[PDB]
């Protein structure tokens, strides 16, 4: 079904099931054996062409996170000079009646001081410093 | 034979002919002219004379319905305009406009063409005449691919939507040798004019794509939410979604908590269909969404507050943004849908230094302006002035719909309770705002006055939106007669 | 008998009666409701009831044509609307739009009222769908003379022109004490929205008075411009001066170097009519100028450069500032003259920051939309896209004129010769340039083009504006069916 998740199809006697993630119209997102995949489907023109293509590499930036906006801050989650990984809240700004909650995106360990409690500042500092 | 273009290729780069042929149809361009000089005879120009004369123009055929495009050369002299390249592109415009169809250019010109002296400006006045002339009648999108300087950077910004290409496009008015000459100040052409600076900072591009493939790809489900012109109607496409899918997973989205935040989408995406959703500008002014979407086969537009950033509050930029997409979608009969979360406006000097008067007005005169079916949900909250400029049902709004943990008030219950008792004995804080809170700051009040349609579960919006987009379908309604408004620039 | 108008005196301040006697005739006011109360039982408020409810509106006549206006009474519970103040607004507003009449409100609210809970809300909305329908229809001006907080600020912003009181106005959306809650810095009112603020930083407000007395004396003069309606003629009134006046002054106002300075009001004043002209936003933006005029007594409209300030070069401020006034000008059927010298647009990085593209293009889209006659003179130079904008001849421009010295090229010789020779022998400056501005910087490659009709003297302005402005009296020119525009907002 379009738009769907489960994806039926037999050949012969074996059969099998996939699932459809999402596509961006040059790339789709299958999945295979409970694994996600890329695959690229592409004609004659796209696939001749797709060699001319630059290839940009994103930055690779492991240095202290900033605070988006101001606001204050309320709780903390992760200790001073200690591991951190991907996905995991370090702390928590309150704004014009709200809790925000800035993580970290991705990163082995931190070397930095921490910014206490209650600390009405913000105004895009460096709360937390990773090195 | 794969001639000419290897000196092309090699700079990892695409062709005009090779990106008007991933756009189109596997078969279905058929270019217009070919066989153009540019007839200037000055300056030691009488030679190299060629035969495409820098533009590339035909009709082509997109999903089955017609188009018409232009392409920039940049081998051909740089791509510069000239009193000849804007014949092909007048005439272009001009049969687009007795016929329903739109335009969609991309645009690669290096700067105006020195040697044909005003010539050029004619060529821009013209073009720049037809755009304002046409614009409302027949969309006009345009897709910058490299560079685009001098004076030809007004046409893409008077059409209704600009994208840009990442690692090889730039715009902007005046070089970065004159800002030197002038200033003093060293700044890199990137730095100056580059894809991001215009996807953050000023906000004009209203989207940006990494590969030109991918920008095709791209611009060609685009192209499948627009109507043809002006007076055809909405394209409505076979689609196996039904408006009786389940979701029950909005009756918990909005947590019981009063100071915790949400993510929108998790509300925007359970009611359209399913991978349907084409975000415009998704990276300016993020506290505030606007899209196109499908609902039941049609193509509607979206526009919703988001709690996640700066609290969901109103602003500036915000306001441009709202007010661009509203006009836009009003002016080609497109269905509007609001999900309304507020609690008021940015409060800073640099608002006022900046005039938050004149901006804000803009998002209000768009939405009492628009004549479009239009359905509104409160889903938390909506107090002061923001309520009104959000599609009240004051501005001859269609249908008004408000969850069971709404809340419609004239202002915060701190700021109330201080006015409404002005040296009351102390500790009134305790006693006060809770009462106040309780009392008033639900949507019984507002749906006694009649300002909400009902109070309808979480569960249901799908049920309820279908229900009325399919029953407003032929809403007639029309203002008074103008010559045009006088909207606050 | 001067009661209960001590208090308000005592402290140097006139009241809503007075200011409403003080600007219409000496005995043609009649005031149409004037017993009307709250109903609105809640909060202690079923007591204390106000005949007047805090509103003031009539009909009265101004220079035998007639009016209507309201003014807000600021010691009746400090001016705050409802659910019962909004409908006499409403009212008025409604029968101003079914005759052709104007609309102008004097405002002194100092908030909502919160005892009627979301009424105020309702009331709000109800007079912005009213503005915003009516805008294009009949003039509004809005005139600010106490303070002006909360939501009610926006009504103002829709009117076509707001003016404001020195010693005792301001206007803002949100007050000092949540700047303060939040942010943490203390502001006062003035500083936040004083009259200079908005006279020269927001770009708000149209002008600013001394007194109460001079803002009537003036607004009398202001209306006397105006045309009644959309569809009544513009106005016309008796005058001694004739187009056979001598201006022979206009030969040496023109400085014979290029690098010196003059003022533009020497080449204005003697064009229209003596003591006839009326500045709009005189401290902002200084670098262009734009108000009203009459010329062989007829109302026009006056947009014209300044090389006083900053070389008299195009910019985002005075962008919005002509593209407002173009708008409502041809809005109402008004001709537009403009004099031009620019010599392009204001390079800096805040500039692109800002989105010069998106403000530069609005006075482009108000030019080029408009079907009014126009007239335009080119004085010294013209260069780049600054020469397109500037009403060019291509934009449907009716009549052009040059002045002998004048220069229209597509950018300064500087960069014509380095672009024109890449590698050329050093010392190429003296030999090149010289020869370039001689050979195109001068009006005879334009007149050989057709960009210009004629090359006049400058002693001849007077009469050629005047016949060419008599005999265009009757054009009737009409843009493409559409429902509405999409400007660059
Ligand atoms: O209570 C003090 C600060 C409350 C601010 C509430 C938000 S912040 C921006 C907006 N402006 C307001 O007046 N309220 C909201
Ligand atoms: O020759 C170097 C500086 C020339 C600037 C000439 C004026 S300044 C602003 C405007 N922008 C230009 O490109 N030319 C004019």
């Amino acid at each position: 079904k379009a738009s769907y998740p489960i994806i039926r199809v037999k050949d012969g006697e074996a059969e099998t099931v996939l699932q459809f993630w999402g596509t961006n119209e040059v790339t789709y997102g299958m999945q295979m054996r409970g694994t996600t995949f890329d695959v690229n489907v592409m004609s004659d023109l796209q696939s001749t062409l797709a060699h001319f293509v630059p290839i940009t590499e994103a930055t690779t930036n492991t240095k202290q996170i900033l605070s988006p906006m101001p606001g204050v801050i309320v709780a903390i989650k992760v200790q001073p000079g200690q591991m951190v990984v991907a996905g995991e809240e370090l702390l928590t700004l309150e704004a014009m009646k709200m809790r925000n909650k800035i993580h970290a995106q991705a990163d082995g360990k931190v070397k930095e001081v921490k910014v206490k409690l209650g600390a009405t500042v913000e105004d895009n500092e460096v709360l937390v410093e990773l090195e | 034979p794969t001639a000419a273009e290897d000196l092309r290729h090699k700079k990892k780069r695409l062709t005009a002919m090779e990106r008007v042929q991933l756009f189109c149809d596997p078969g279905t361009f058929r270019e217009r002219d070919a066989l153009v000089e540019h007839e200037c005879h000055n300056f030691g120009m009488e030679k190299r004379k060629v035969p495409g004369d820098g533009f590339i123009t035909g009709t082509g055929k997109v999903f089955g319905r017609p188009v018409f495009l232009f392409s920039h050369d940049f081998t051909v002299f740089g791509g510069s305009l000239s009193r000849t390249n804007a014949a092909k592109v007048v005439r272009i415009m001009e049969e687009a406009a007795k016929i329903g169809v739109p335009v969609i250019g991309f645009n690669d010109s290096g700067g105006a063409r020195i040697h044909e002296g005003v010539d050029s400006l004619a060529g821009y006045a013209d073009i720049f005449l037809r755009n304002t002339l046409f614009s409302g009648v027949i969309p006009q999108i345009s897709v910058i691919m490299g560079p685009c300087a001098g004076g030809a950077v007004y046409s893409p910004a008077i059409t209704d939507f600009t994208f840009m290409v990442e690692t090889s496009s730039y715009m902007f008015v005046t070089g970065p040798e004159v800002v030197s000459a002038v200033g003093g100040k060293l700044v890199t052409k990137d730095e100056l004019g580059g894809p991001h600076v215009h996807a953050t900072k000023s906000g004009v591009s209203a989207g940006t794509f990494p590969n030109d493939i991918v920008a095709m790809a791209q611009l060609r489900r685009l192209y499948s939410y627009l109507p043809l012109s002006n007076r055809d109607p909405v394209p409505v496409l076979p689609t196996a979604d039904e408006r009786y899918r389940d979701v029950s997973s909005l009756n918990t989205v909005v947590p019981t908590e009063v100071k915790e935040a949400y993510d929108m989408r998790d509300v925007i995406y359970p009611v359209i269909d399913h991978d349907s959703f084409f975000e415009i500008q998704p990276q300016f002014a993020k506290n505030i969404i606007c899209g196109f979407a499908r609902v039941e086969g049609r193509s509607v537009c979206i526009i919703a507050n988001q709690p996640k950033v700066q609290a969901g509050v109103l602003d500036i930029d915000s306001s441009v943004k709202g007010a661009r997409m509203v006009r836009f979608a009003d002016a080609f009969n497109i269905p509007i849908i609001t999900f309304v979360d507020v609690p008021g406006f940015l409060p800073g000097v640099q608002q006022e230094y900046g005039g938050i008067i004149r901006h804000g007005a803009k998002l209000l005169y768009a939405y009492a302006e628009a004549t479009v079916p239009k359905v509104t949900i409160i889903t938390r909250k909506a107090y002061g002035g923001a309520y009104d400029v959000m599609s009240s049902k004051h501005l001859r709004g269609d249908s008004n719909y408000a969850w069971p943990h709404a809340e419609i008030a004239v202002m915060g219950a701190a700021g109330a309770c201080k006015l409404l008792y002005s040296k009351e004995t102390a500790e009134q804080q305790a006693q006060r705002i809770a009462d106040y809170e309780k009392t008033f700051c639900t949507p019984l009040s507002a749906a006694r006055k009649g300002f909400v349609d009902a109070v309808i579960d979480p569960s249901e919006t799908r049920m309820r939106v279908c229900e009325d987009l399919e029953r407003l379908a032929r809403k007639q309604l029309q203002n008074p007669w103008k010559k045009h408004g006088n909207i606050p620039l």
